[PDB]
């Protein structure tokens, strides 16, 4: 159905379940067979408009997370095709925004990004309780988006294509509205100052890390509120060198920037009703091949 | 560059044969606009520019190309608008401001905004005898408020490096 506006709509890893989180106060999951659709799940337990969503791998546990405009984090687990209650958190400085799990190379650590002034990381260990990591005094105005970064990318450490197993530690980036971008790395058993940078004096929307499956180059494409875009590239060992370069700037309100599942195509969605689908060519440059209407 | 009507026609046909997609043809419109401008097809060039914008809008190169085409055509207002759009998009190239000041000086506009734009272009590029003569004529047609800025710019240029013979002659005049 979905009569109101639809936010995000993700699909299962096999192509059967479709989780569409909208503001219609109803989350309906249908089926994919013979080109048709049949309603199979109807979940509802939020207090406001549901925003982002993120899936997980069944080998580590069928767990879904949903964020809404109510400062409440909702988590469900799948058993026998039915999703029930798991972990329900409530109470923050502002409403939760971004939500995503770490890649399968690390585990099932969830990231909570919101304009609350602090960072609350949820870690799923064992088969029951969880752990909370609180980082304060890291954002003056607050966070905005959190994009995970796997360790299987050869662009970060030049030692992967040599029969050497790299470290499996947590690493990601953050670009809140505190006029500062930052990198977070799980070192010294906790979290502290790793690498900060100043490239704006307002708000920054989201970021997208390149999940390269065979490309030894780690890139991050950002998007701000005033159509600002930054392409941070790295291809060194141990320590990386993020270059705050520019590409195709905008003047409207650029919203989302999403990389393909294998770091092949970039999709940028803002206020131009056009999703420029870029792609790396054989000449080491960028080229747009296909578009779409919004 | 040996170019003629049939030459541009066969260039266009070879470029069409080199694209099997409508969006690819639209992306290749930055060259189709130049081909139509050389073949005297202003409407077709504008249509190609619009088609290329519809697939890759908000880019300094396309805006600069459109502004240069409008300046070569004669649409001074359209060129100024395109250069202003390119500047508010990303003011990386000062050539847009330079061409804006050139068009303002050629149109002879007596306004505080025009004086400010001329002063900004002079602060950007202190050389170039053409733009120097243009800004000198503009600030002479203005009055004393523009002459003060002209004297300040001349003093700054002289302090930075020895001035030019024509610059000193115009100052003494």
């Amino acid at each position: 159905s979905h009569e109101d506006m639809i936010h995000d709509a993700q699909m299962d890893y096999y192509g059967i379940r479709l989780a569409t989180c909208s503001s219609d106060r109803s989350v309906k999951i249908f089926d994919v067979k013979n080109g048709g659709q049949i309603l199979i799940a109807d979940l509802r337990g939020h207090d406001g408009p549901v925003w982002q969503v993120a899936w997980a791998h069944p080998m580590y546990g069928n767990i879904l997370a949903s964020c809404s405009y109510d400062r409440k984090v909702i988590i469900w687990k799948e058993e026998n095709g039915t999703w029930e209650k798991t972990y329900e958190y409530t109470g923050h400085d502002s409403s939760v925004n971004s939500v995503c799990w770490a890649p399968h190379d690390f585990g099932l650590v969830l990231a909570c990004g919101s304009s609350d002034g602090a960072i609350s990381i949820l870690t799923f260990t064992g088969d029951g309780p969880w752990e909370v990591k609180k980082i304060s005094n890291a954002h003056t105005i607050g966070c905005n988006a959190v994009s995970w970064a796997p360790s299987v990318i050869p662009g970060s450490l030049v030692d992967q294509p040599s029969s050497q197993k790299p470290n499996y530690i947590k690493r990601f980036v953050s670009g809140g509205c505190d006029n500062l971008v930052k990198i977070w790395r799980e070192e010294d058993g906790q979290w502290k100052e790793d690498q900060k940078l100043e490239a704006h004096s307002d708000w920054v929307r989201d970021v997208a890390w390149a999940p390269s499956i065979g490309l030894p180059t780690s890139t991050i494409a950002s998007c701000s509120q005033d159509g600002r875009v930054y392409i941070w590239t790295s291809d060194d060992a141990a320590t990386n060198c993020w270059t705050p370069k520019l590409l195709h700037k905008f003047n409207d309100v650029v919203w989302h920037v999403s990389w393909s599942i294998t770091a092949n195509i970039l999709a940028v969605s803002g206020g131009d009703n056009k999703v420029t689908l870029w792609k790396e060519s054989v000449d080491g440059q960028w080229a747009c091949i296909s578009d779409v209407n919004k | 560059m040996r170019r003629s009507k049939a030459e541009i026609q066969r260039y266009v046909e070879n470029a069409q044969n080199s694209a099997s997609s409508p969006r690819e043809k639209s992306m290749k419109g930055f060259l189709f606009a130049r081909l139509y401008y050389e073949a005297k097809e202003y409407e077709l060039a504008k249509r190609s520019v619009s088609s290329y914008i519809s697939v890759q809008e908000r880019d300094p190169k396309a805006h600069r190309f459109l502004g240069q085409l409008f300046e070569i055509e004669g649409n001074v207002e359209k060129a100024v608008g395109c250069y202003k759009r390119s500047l508010e998009l990303n003011p990386t190239q000062k050539d847009l401001t330079l061409r804006i000041a050139e068009l303002i000086c050629t149109l002879n506009i007596k306004d505080g905004r025009a004086e400010y734009w001329v002063e900004r272009a002079s602060k950007l590029f202190p050389g170039s005898p053409e733009i120097y003569r243009l800004k000198e004529q503009l600030l002479s047609s203005q009055g004393e408020a523009g002459w003060n800025q002209l004297f300040d710019l001349i003093q700054a240029e002289l302090f930075a490096r020895p001035n030019d013979v024509y610059v000193n002659l115009k100052l003494v005049d």
